C-alpha cells in the first residue's frame, strides 16, 4: 500500500549509538538527519540494483544473492550472507 | 594418487578449481598447471586468515571463531587488512579504539 | 470561531512538515495567522509579520526539501527560520503569499 | 563519563543497531518506487541493513577525526559533507 | 539439493591448522564466500592478463602475477612460494 | 606488559587484568559515601566476568 | 606494419552526424576511443556476469539490456535503452 | 549488411565477433551486438555533443582534451560515469573557494 | 605597485586552473620515476609515453589531494593549509 | 631525486588545486605522498612487464596498473 516515516523509523538513540561505535563523543542535533539522508540515498542505490538483478532474473523476489551482487557492484562486498 | 587433488596433495579440489575455470570462459582453453597453483593460494589464504581467527578466538576463550574474530584478524593485521580493506565482515564490529 | 483555510498543500494536504529545534513539525495557514506545531506552538499573525525572505541553494538536490523561508515580527523583534522546504511547496506558499498581499524581500 | 563508555560497549557487540522491522519496511518503501509485488527475502532484508551499519560506522569515524582537526569535540554537520566530499 | 560449497574442504584446513579449534555456521559462510571472492578476483586478473599478452589459454604464471598483484607484499611472497612449491610437487609426480 | 607487571611486582601492588567499564564517577561516589560498601558488593573481583552470554551454533558438516 | 584496430573511423563518422563542422584531434580521438573500449569492457563484463549469475551461457540482448540499465547513470540508460530495442525491432524486420 | 540493416553507425560484425573472442561466453546473441553497438554509438554521440558545445565555447573548431574533460566534469552525469577516470591534459575546473577570496 | 599579500597567489590559482599544462618538469620527475623503478627491477627501461602516463596521474593525484587539503583547512577556519591538513584527508580517502 | 620535486613546483600544485597560502612543511609532506602513489603505481606497472616478458614499461601496461589502482588514466594508451 503506502508507507510513510520510515526513514525516521531510525531513531535518534539508534544514530547516537551508531556514532558512539564510530568513536563520536559529542553529537551536535543536526546529524541526525542529515544521516538519516546518507542512508536513504545509500539504500535506493543498493536497492536498485539488486531489483534491476532480479527483473533480469525474471523473479519476483529479490534474493540476498542479488543483494550481494548489487553491493558488489557499489564497491562494499560483504560476506556471510547467501554466496 | 588416482585423484588429482591427491596427485598434487593440495586440500581445496584441483578438479573442481579446474572445472570451474573451465566452465567461467577465463580463458578459450585453461592449461592444467593453473589449477593447481590456484588452489594452493586459496589453501594458503584460507589457512592464514584461520590462524588469525583461532588465535583471536583463544584471546577471547571460546573455542569457536565466530565472525568478530574474523573481522578482528582482519582490521588488526595490516597485510590482510590491505587484501580486504574494500570488504565489510558481516555482523564484524569495529575494533577498540 | 477559527474554520480551517481551504487551501490545499501538496498532495491535497493541509499542513507543510518542516524542522524546528531539532524537531519536526508541521505549518498551516489561516486567515490571520500561520501555526507551527507542535513544539513550541507558535502563532505568527498576519498583521504583525513586517516580512518575509526566501533562501536558496544552487544544486541538484534543491528539489528535495531544501529552500528557507524567513519571516520577521517586529512587535517582538522575533526572526524565524523555516528550513526544508521543496520546490513545490515553495511555490505554493508564494502563491498564497501574492494573493495574501504580504510584502516579500528579495 | 557515562557518554566516554558509551563509545566503548557498543563497540565490541555484533548487535545490529538499527532495529529490524522499521529496517524492513523501509526497504521495501524504497523498492515500491522500482518495482511493486517485490517479495524480498529476509536474508537480503538483513544483508541491506549490516551494510547499512558499517557504512555509517566509518562515516562517524570520518566526522571525529574533522572534529578532531577543527578543535571541536563534536561533531557537527560540515564534518559530515566534509568527509561525504573527501570520500567521494 | 547439490550446492558447490568450499565448507568441506575449508573445514579440513581449520583443523590442520588448528585441530581443537571449532566454527560456526555463519563463519563458515563468511571463509565460503571469501574463497569464492578471492578465486573470483585472482581468476578474473588471469582473463584479463591472458588477453592482454594476447595468450588464449590462462597458466600457472598468469596466476602468480595475479596474485603477485592482487595480494600485498608479504601474503604475495609467501603464497606464490606456496603456489610454486604446490605446482613443483605436482608436476614432480 | 611484561615490564608493567615486573615494575608492579617490584612495588608489591596486586595488580588486576580485564576487559569490562563501568564508571569511576559513580564508584567514587558510592565509596565517598562509605569506603567499604564496595568490598561488601564484592570487591574488585565484580569486574571479573562470571555470566554474560552464551553463544553457539547448530553443527557445521557436509 | 600490424594491423591494428580502433574504433576512430565509427566515432568520426557519429561526430559528423551530431556536429558536422567539428573535427577531432588524433590525441582526443585516441581519449574518445579508450572511452568507447572501456565503456563497451564494462557492459560486456556485466553482461557476461549476468548470464554465468542466472546460468544462461547466450549472452541474449535482455542481457546487455540489464547491463546498461545497471552500468549508466540511469538519465543516460533510458535513452540507450531505448535506442537499442529500436535496433533489434529494426534488425528483425530486415534479413 | 547487418549495420546497414540495423540502421546503426558502430559496427555489428565487428562488435560481433569481438564478443565471440572476448570469451563472455560460449555463445553471443544476435541481437547482441546490434543493441551494444547501438549504446555505445549513443553514448559516443552524447560525449561529442557535449564536447563539441564546449569547444564551441572555447572557440575552437577540433575538440582537444581540455573541452573533453571540461564537458564531462561539468555534466553532472558524464561526471558521475568518469568519476574515477582520469583525462589525460584534462585539467582542473576553475573552482576557487569563497573564504580565498578577498 | 606592491601587491598586498595573497593577491598573486589567487591570480595563480585562476592561473593554472585555466592552463592544462604539466606543473612538474619532465626530466626531474622521469630521473625520480627511474629512482623509484630501481628496487622493483633494476636496469629497466621505460616507455617515454608511459613516462608521461605516471607524470599525469600523479599530477591528477595530488591537485585533488590538495583540494581536499585546502577542504581541510578551510573547514579548520584556517586560510594556510597545514600539514594536518594533508593527513586528514588522506585518513579520510583510506 | 625527490627533492628535484621543489617547492615553486609543489606552489604550483597547490594553487591549481586552489590553496593560497602554503605551509613549509607541505613541500616535504606532498614529496613523501608522490613517492608513495609513485610506487605503488610502479610497482604494478614493472610486474606487468615481467609478465610480458619485455624489458621496457609500456604505457599500455601503465593504463593496465592505473586500472587496478582505480586511478583510471585515458589517452596515452589504447
Amino acid at each position: 500500500k503506502v508507507l510513510r516515516d520510515n526513514i525516521q523509523g531510525i531513531t535518534k538513540p539508534a544514530i547516537r549509538r551508531l556514532a558512539r561505535r564510530g568513536g563520536v563523543k559529542r553529537i551536535s542535533g543536526l546529524i541526525y538527519e542529515e544521516t538519516r539522508g546518507v542512508l536513504k540515498v545509500f539504500l535506493e542505490n543498493v536497492i536498485r540494483d539488486a531489483v534491476t538483478y532480479t527483473e533480469h532474473a525474471k523473479r519476483k523476489t529479490v534474493t540476498a544473492m542479488d543483494v550481494v551482487y548489487a553491493l558488489k557492484r557499489q564497491g562494499r562486498t560483504l560476506y556471510g550472507f547467501g554466496g | 594418487a588416482k585423484t588429482r587433488s591427491s596427485r598434487a596433495g593440495l586440500q581445496f579440489p584441483v578438479g573442481r578449481v579446474h572445472r570451474l575455470l573451465r566452465k567461467g570462459n577465463y580463458a578459450e582453453r585453461v592449461g592444467a598447471g593453473a589449477p593447481v597453483y590456484l588452489a594452493a593460494v586459496l589453501e594458503y589464504l584460507t589457512a592464514e586468515i584461520l590462524e588469525l581467527a583461532g588465535n583471536a578466538a583463544r584471546d577471547n576463550k571460546k573455542t569457536r571463531i565466530i565472525p568478530r574474530h574474523l573481522q578482528l584478524a582482519v582490521r588488526n593485521d595490516e597485510e590482510l587488512n590491505k587484501l580486504l580493506g574494500r570488504v565489510t565482515i558481516a555482523q564484524g564490529g569495529v575494533l577498540p579504539n | 470561531v477559527i474554520v480551517p483555510g481551504e487551501y490545499k498543500s501538496k498532495y491535497d494536504q493541509c499542513a507543510v512538515s518542516c524542522s524546528f529545534k531539532a524537531n519536526e513539525g508541521y505549518l498551516y495557514p489561516l486567515d490571520n495567522a500561520f501555526f507551527f506545531l507542535t513544539k513550541p506552538t507558535l502563532y505568527i499573525p498576519f498583521s504583525d509579520v513586517s516580512m518575509v525572505n526566501i533562501s536558496r541553494a544552487g544544486q541538484t538536490s534543491t528539489s528535495s526539501r531544501t529552500f528557507d523561508l524567513e519571516v520577521v515580527l517586529r512587535s517582538n523583534r522575533g526572526s524565524t527560520t523555516f528550513a526544508n522546504i521543496s520546490k513545490e511547496e515553495q511555490q505554493l506558499l508564494e502563491q498564497f503569499l501574492k494573493s495574501k498581499n504580504l510584502r516579500v524581500k528579495n | 563519563t557515562v557518554a566516554l563508555r558509551e563509545i566503548r560497549r557498543y563497540q565490541k557487540s555484533t548487535e545490529l543497531l538499527i532495529r529490524k522491522l522499521p529496517f524492513q519496511r523501509l526497504v521495501r518503501e524504497i523498492a515500491q518506487d522500482f518495482k511493486t509485488d517485490l517479495r524480498f527475502q529476509s536474508s537480503a532484508v538483513m544483508a541491506l541493513q549490516e551494510a547499512s551499519e558499517a557504512y555509517l560506522v566509518a562515516l562517524f569515524e570520518d566526522t571525529n577525526l574533522c572534529a578532531i582537526h577543527a578543535k571541536r569535540v563534536t561533531i557537527m554537520p560540515k564534518d559530515i559533507q566534509l568527509a561525504r566530499r573527501i570520500r567521494g | 539439493t547439490r550446492k558447490e560449497s568450499y565448507a568441506i574442504y575449508v573445514y579440513k584446513v581449520l583443523k590442520q591448522v588448528h585441530p581443537d579449534t571449532g566454527i560456526s555456521s555463519k563463519a563458515m559462510s563468511i571463509m565460503n564466500s571469501f574463497v569464492n571472492d578471492v578465486f573470483e578476483r585472482i581468476a578474473g586478473e588471469a582473463s584479463r592478463l591472458a588477453h592482454y599478452n594476447k595468450r588464449s589459454t590462462i597458466t600457472s604464471r598468469e596466476i602468480q602475477t595475479a596474485v603477485r598483484l592482487l595480494l600485498p607484499g608479504e601474503l604475495a611472497k609467501h603464497a606464490v612460494s606456496e603456489g610454486t612449491k604446490a605446482v613443483t610437487k605436482y608436476t614432480s609426480a | 606488559l611484561d615490564f608493567l607487571k615486573q615494575w608492579l611486582t617490584d612495588m608489591d601492588i596486586p595488580y588486576t587484568v580485564s576487559t569490562i567499564n563501568l564508571n569511576w564517577a559513580t564508584i567514587m561516589k558510592s565509596l565517598q559515601d562509605d569506603p567499604y560498601q564496595f568490598f561488601l558488593d564484592g570487591g574488585w573481583n565484580f569486574l571479573a566476568t562470571g555470566s554474560d552470554d552464551e553463544a553457539s551454533d547448530e553443527s557445521e558438516e557436509e
